[PDB]
């Protein structure tokens, strides 16, 4: 489960499962959308199953990138729910819900 | 595979004056002619990008190709025996042309008259969408059988030793007349030889005869909803050929 850790204040923390079979058996994952509305300018990377600066790390894993102006929430790449970065931080969505 | 090259059909053609396959191979010589002008009367909407680009044309640019793209082939490393001079010419043109563009064309199209649109970027790719302008179609004969467009990039088209070899969209969509509208009414799916090759700027093919007889104009349909850097796309206006 996660998140699982802290850091002192609030701030929960990444961690790190490399699992050895590759993918999961399953991937229930939950983004409230007052912790996107968050993010600065540009935004970047809400939540991520492989760190960016691998080897290829974009055809592998899972990215949920928050744009200027869109929130990408891509696959191995292959796009799934784009969705405008104006209505997220004015309540009009309520949490993003990923499965896998 | 009648009335065109085989075996025995060449056999005993031959005795009548027969050339072999110097009779079935049709070429093109200056391939600058045939290039059709857009229906829509409007230099409004048409942006940076052109004709070629339509409305809102996002995701794509005029220099959206990588440098050592040639004509069916792939550079490598050392030099290698019996290969054309566009593996050594220079990576930019000395000069813009009709979009804007710098790159080399192949086949001997004109930089500076024919357009381009191409989908590479490095860092932040995206989704990118383009539907052109609705090219005027003439008149139907017997010497011009086939439309044309020349494209490079990851395309999905059907070819003989090879089933389907999947990848992006184009389509070269056609319309047929009427009120003064012009909607679609089809679409038609390349026929390239070079599909293993995903860079070798390969001269898509459509037949005519697979279109209907009173078709008025077409417009060429690319989508690019892949996000890999090595997953992209490069149009030019299409044109019907000599032959
Ligand atoms: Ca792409």
């Amino acid at each position: 489960f996660w998140p699982q850790g802290s850091t002192a204040d609030g701030n929960i923390t990444q961690i790190t499962a490399p699992l050895v079979s590759g993918a999961p058996r399953a991937l229930d994952i939950s983004i409230p959308c007052s912790a996107i509305a968050t993010l600065p300018a540009n935004g970047g990377l809400v939540l991520s199953t492989l760190p960016a600066g691998g080897v290829d790390t974009g055809k592998a894993g899972l990215f949920v990138r928050a744009n200027q102006d869109t929130v990408v929430v891509a696959f191995r790449d292959s796009v799934a729910a784009v969705a405008a970065r104006s209505t997220i931080a004015a309540g009009g969505c309520s949490a993003l819900h990923i499965w896998a | 595979q009648y009335p065109t090259y085989s075996n025995g059909w060449s056999n005993v053609r031959a005795f009548v004056g027969g050339c072999g396959l110097a009779d079935d191979v049709l070429v093109e010589p200056d391939t600058n002619a045939g290039f059709m002008k857009p229906l829509d009367g409007d230099s409004g909407s048409w942006g940076p990008l052109g004709p070629l680009g339509g409305v809102n044309p996002v995701g794509f640019t005029p220099n959206g190709v990588p440098e050592h793209t040639v004509a069916e082939a792939i550079v490598m490393k050392p030099n290698q025996p019996g290969t054309d001079y566009d593996w050594d010419a220079p990576t930019k043109l000395t000069s813009p042309g009709i979009n804007g563009s710098t790159v080399p064309l192949p086949y001997g199209l004109d930089p500076a008259r024919v357009p381009l649109a191409g989908t590479y970027t490095t860092g932040a790719q995206q989704q990118s969408t383009l539907v052109s302008a609705w090219y005027l179609l003439p008149k139907p004969d017997d010497g011009h059988p086939l439309v044309v467009v020349t494209a490079a990039g990851k395309i999905a088209g059907n070819s003989v030793l090879h089933g389907y070899t999947p990848g992006q969209t184009v389509v070269l969509e056609y319309a047929m007349p009427g009120p003064g509208a012009l909607v679609p009414a089809g679409r038609m799916v390349p026929d390239d030889l070079y599909g293993e090759q995903p860079k070798a700027w390969r001269n898509l093919r459509f037949a005519r005869a697979k279109m209907p007889a009173d078709a008025v104009a077409v417009r060429v349909v690319a989508e690019d909803l892949s996000l890999t850097p090595e997953d992209w796309i490069a149009v030019t206006p299409p044109r019907v050929p000599d032959l």
